[PDB]
């Protein structure tokens, strides 16, 4: 509307995002700009430690991005919105000036965003595996206006004994995933060595995915469980318990 | 053709108007006719090329429109228009070398390559607009059907001819009694020569004519008329009309004797000029008839009544003359001219691909051969490719 | 450049707009435009220079807006709109005599005028608008390193010389063969002449040939070409070539044999003509072969065989022609023409006020040492003042 | 070209930069570009080489990105750039080659590639960055039209020519005057050779004079000039001007008198040299006249009286040589040079892909030829061809 | 000398790296270094000599810092840059050759030029960069 464009006849399924269809289409440098980054703004992939981490863009991280999209937000400002009634059209451009004119703000927001969230994911211990989750976190839009027009100029950055905390409760659960694991591989390999072929697999998975101490079993479908222990089959056993089963 | 010469004129307003630093009202509705342009635009796939050395060229179109609101024309404005304009003008420019390199004998007026048939669809339709250049606003009065008019600054409507005629003649070829005539473009030298100097013709005068045929009717023509013809009048070895023998041409000129230069159209008299010189104006006609007699000087001095004897030997043949050249003139029909570069345009784009000879145009596209035997298709074709040539112009 | 030229659009658009009656509507946009140049110019003090006799002046602008009240115009704000206008076409037409009248080796392309100087800054750029000259257009794309296109209606491409080449001579001058052309402007008039006739050549051809050297390269080139050579065919005493005696010349015109024109590009042939007369096409090249062939007649007539004997004396002198005329072509540098009228403002500007010669241009604006020594430096200049003038021709 | 220079450039930093163990901070910047590369042309397919025997080969990315917030480098962050970057200098190699063995008459500035017209889309335009190379920038610079030229060491300005005048001959070849030069690269050595010792000339000194015309304009060039000719110092049997027949020269060598050396522009004197040898610097010229004598030594050893007697046969002929080597210079066009790979690189890929010849270049690029006739048009395309090969070996 | 070096290293730094649609991350520091010469250079008049047939030519700063808040380098950028890149050559190239055809007999090291005695005072220090010719 800004641009006089005819509205997008948009298509679910479509590979392309309305964004990506509208940077195309979009003959202003600001706003074509602004959406070029938005539709490359995803996690980098990179393994430090051993760890895989989802890391950002170096422009987010030094928040350097808010200016281009308070150019192209400063553009939707200046347009003319041909057809849109007037008071509409003036509400709109002063909604987007309210985001504009806290540029400083944004920035400092942006940095603190980025900061924040790599200093939490050096104490990440287990990789980052980005999947798309069965349920998500319903994020309100009012809640990024609050954190928008509200963030101040106060540096907040996690505590030293606040990163150690997460880092250790990270590691906890990592080694107690291990350990269980191999304590399940240990049983269910020295069940088939022995020939218990009446042992039930299944009260082995049931008893390792209790003792990850985060799921509900009741609630873990059949073919998850048997693919578990499909799985578990496949490894091999960790020495120490091997060698005291030989 | 009106599709395409809208979208080389909506570029070329684009070249010369979406300029850094003017005002966006110079643009606005320029503005809306170059996005109306993308938007009919969008979507569509081209093919050009493909005949002769005229390389395959696929064209796709997605191109966003122009929406920026501005006072003033910035750079940014500027270099996304000039994006846009330049893959526009290429592709503009590919269809008409493809549409310039392409005849038929039948339906040569209509669309020979395929996109201009695809950009004469409907569709297109709405990237017209306006057809103000001289050659675009014919093609529209054609289809019209109503009277059009191209203005020609000297035509080419004469095709080359050297020749002569003996009326009389004998095989020493010291007695001749003729005339010999350049056509050419828009120029006619004819020379009547009696080498007697009509010592014996009937009350001593000797008379002349030359009927020219044009291949199409002139109008509003402005013809310049001189008394003699320097072509013809200096010594000469000319071929025998089988080219068995040559004979020798000695002229002496004399001022021609009765001129009469008549305009006809279907045999009627539609101007006279009677010992007329200069600039005259001959409004319409397809035809001309000049009339001119060798008259005998009655009184001579000596010097002349010894250059003139009562019988053979003729050293000093009496040659009468005439120059005839229009300056300009219009016709109903295309035809190349002193001043424009269609014909030059279309011969240097077949040339330069190789387009091989066609079943309309002679090779080559000789101007003489094709005005020869212009034909109605030869006709139609022609004016196509004119158009498109001068919609080509526009941009390159 | 593009700032002055809209300037003086500006100022003809408004002359030719700005009408008694004439609706709001018609002219709003010129009206903004107009009223915009008035703003960017308010304020600014330029100086048109003192060199050689153009007087000293200075201009002020302070001028109030052009009204937007009236719905049809009246007669009083045509005169107030006639005012402005007419100081504004004062100032625009000294800036471009002050641009006109100077010249510089090292930068030729960039404004030598003070006012056209301050034109340039970036502060001016909003006067800028519509560029839909040829002139401005070449312009524009020069400065972006695009193909220009300048058309010429008889280019002034050849520099006028008159001159002879004996491949044969003796003190007496009775045995002469060679050829002597005049090359001016957009003509060629060349002539082999042998004396003996070919009577003593190989197969009794006497071949000719003839270079002509274009200084810039010509495209889209329609040309006429004509057997004959009318200025070299008839009898002359000539100079000797370094002017100690004089010779006789008593041509006799035989038909050219084996005509055979070439026009080159970088020494390879683009387009060849052979035997072929009347209009042809040129669609690139910088260089003109005309390579023609005296033929001694196989079979002559008792006169003509009389003509030219076994051995000397030699009476009638056999010369064949060639006849070449450019009627229209394009070049990418801009030239004189036979239609155009930058040349002779230019030259008219310079001469009324005795501009003193300076370090690029022939002493009197002459066109033959031009085009003789067209150097990069030259046409830069050269492009410079076309353009101006004709910036001036659309108010003066 | 800036696109295609910035991808070259952007994979050669990778190269160097990525590299094990560096701290992130010296290559984020790298990094970024290197991205931003990734991610304009991930979805886009290209397609490269379809002339001659360039096979046909066709281009995707679907490359994923690089980490942002380690701080060194480990071998697995090379690993995983390592084949994104082998992937793209393989895709920017096959587009110079591509572009390379192209040309056009009408716009050799211009891309002719499908792969590079593509990437002179406004979209991969994010790709460009830092054009730091002479020949970028000088690309950049042209397009702007702004003074810029390339430095040579050693151009090969001149086309190889070793030819000989004589203005005093006779059939025997006995008793010769005249000159011999050979030009080659950015050497000239030029010998005048009296084989009378000007006996009998006037003051007994011989005057010699050798003009070279250079295509292009040469600046702040370096010159040494020694006073002999080794080329033409030594007993040599020479063709006749003909080849009819062969005569004899006998040198022996006389120090060159009143030696000057006019470096001319436009035909002005701009540098002037007078019996100055060694290194001398020539500012702006486009012509180098080289003035030398011959004078006999008034008093002579009885060796050297016997050398050179009163009157013939002459054994011993007296020649007086010049030597004048461009050691640098600079020029605002492309040339070939002793230090460059440019030309070479062209030569080869068009040879190595049987590209056939095309209507700009000379076949097999000979540089004799294409500087011979250095026009305009052929400059454009040298430049396109020799930004490309700089591109090019940038990574290969 | 060091700081007409710096000047002219930044100009051809500006000339090669700020170009049409690059992002900014790769001008940053050019940018700031620029910016930084900007601010030294406003306020100074300068006089380039009329020794030989050198024109005397006058030179005064007053321009306008080169802007961040770009991510990428657009056409209007590139624009306000080269208008005040072109004068800074102008003036660079200027001092050069005032430079360039003077000489004293002692103290020949030290600048002869009026505008390159100035550029070396205190003040233009800080325009000095990477000397790596
Ligand atoms: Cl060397
Ligand atoms: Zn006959
Ligand atoms: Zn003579
Ligand atoms: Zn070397
Ligand atoms: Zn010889």
């Amino acid at each position: 509307p800004a641009f006089g464009m005819q509205r997008m006849h948009y298509r679910n399924g479509d590979p392309q995002t309305p964004f990506q269809i509208a940077e195309q289409q979009i003959q202003n440098f600001q706003v074509a700009n602004w959406l070029h980054f938005v539709n490359n703004n995803q996690f980098r992939q990179v393994v430090i430690d051993g760890v895989l981490n989802q890391v950002l863009n170096d422009n987010i991280r030094n928040g350097h991005v808010v200016n281009q999209l308070m150019e192209a937000l400063m553009q939707l400002s200046r347009q003319q919105f041909p057809t849109m009634p007037v008071d509409y059209k003036r509400s709109i451009q002063r909604g987007i000036l309210l985001l504009s004119n806290r540029l400083g703000q944004l920035v400092d927001l942006t940095r603190l965003l980025a900061y924040n969230y790599e200093t939490l994911m050096a104490c990440i211990t287990m990789n980052m595996q980005h999947v798309q989750t069965l349920t998500t976190e319903k994020l309100q839009l009012t809640s990024v206006t609050s954190l928008c027009m509200l963030i101040g100029n106060a540096t907040v950055i996690p505590s030293p004994q606040t990163l150690f905390h997460y880092y250790n409760v990270n590691v906890n659960f990592h080694s107690n995933y291990n350990e269980r694991i191999n304590d399940a591989v240990a049983i269910i390999t020295a069940a088939n060595r022995l020939n218990l072929y009446q042992k039930k697999m299944k009260s082995i998975v049931e008893d390792f995915l209790k003792r990850l101490q985060i799921f509900d079993i009741s609630r873990v479908p059949d073919d998850q469980m048997y693919r578990l222990r499909d799985r578990l089959r496949l490894l091999p056993v960790e020495i120490r318990r091997l060698d005291i089963f030989n | 053709m009106d599709v395409l010469y809208s979208l080389s004129k909506t570029l070329k307003d684009a070249r010369d108007k979406i300029v850094e630093g003017t005002l966006y009202s110079n643009v606005s509705d320029l503005i809306q006719q170059f996005n109306q342009m993308i938007i009919t635009m969008n979507g569509n796939e081209f093919q050009t090329g493909g005949i002769g050395n005229l390389p395959i060229r696929n064209w796709n179109f997605d191109f966003g429109l122009l929406g920026t609101t501005l006072l003033n024309l910035d750079a940014n404005y500027v270099e996304t228009a000039r994006n846009t304009i330049d893959y526009f003008v290429d592709f503009v420019d590919n269809v008409c070398m493809d549409e310039m390199v392409r005849e038929s004998q039948r339906n040569g007026i209509a669309p020979q390559s395929d996109s201009l048939r695809k950009l004469s669809g409907i569709k297109f339709k709405r990237i017209n607009f306006d057809n103000s250049s001289e050659y675009i606003e014919n093609w529209n009065l054609q289809n019209r059907r109503q009277r059009t008019g191209f203005t020609f600054h000297k035509p080419n409507i004469f095709p080359y001819s050297a020749s002569f005629t003996l009326n009389r003649s004998q095989p020493a070829h010291d007695n001749l009694m003729g005339t010999m005539w350049l056509n050419a473009g828009s120029e006619i030298q004819v020379a009547g020569f009696d080498y007697s100097c009509a010592i014996n013709a009937p009350a001593n005068i000797q008379q002349f004519e030359h009927i020219v045929q044009l291949r199409r009717v002139l109008t509003t023509a402005t013809i310049t008329l001189l008394p003699d013809a320097e072509r013809f009048s200096f010594p000469r070895v000319i071929n025998s009309a089988d080219g068995a023998t040559t004979w020798y041409f000695n002229p002496v000129i004399l001022r021609p004797n009765n001129v009469e230069v008549e305009f006809l159209l279907n045999g009627q008299i539609i101007n006279t000029y009677q010992a007329r010189f200069g600039t005259i104006i001959a409004r319409n006609f397809d035809t001309i008839r000049l009339s001119f007699q060798l008259m005998r000087p009655p009184n001579m001095t000596p010097a002349v009544a010894a250059l003139f004897p009562n019988a053979q030997p003729f050293e000093h043949h009496a040659t009468v003359g005439l120059t005839l050249r229009i300056e300009s003139a219009v016709c109903e029909s295309v035809l190349a001219d002193a001043s424009k570069t269609m014909l030059a345009n279309v011969t240097s784009v077949r040339q330069e691909y190789a387009i091989p000879v066609g079943p309309v145009f002679p090779p080559g596209m000789n101007w003489t051969d094709l005005i020869t035997n212009y034909s109605p298709s030869r006709e139609d074709n022609l004016q196509r490719v004119f158009t498109v040539a001068s919609i080509r112009s526009m941009l390159v």
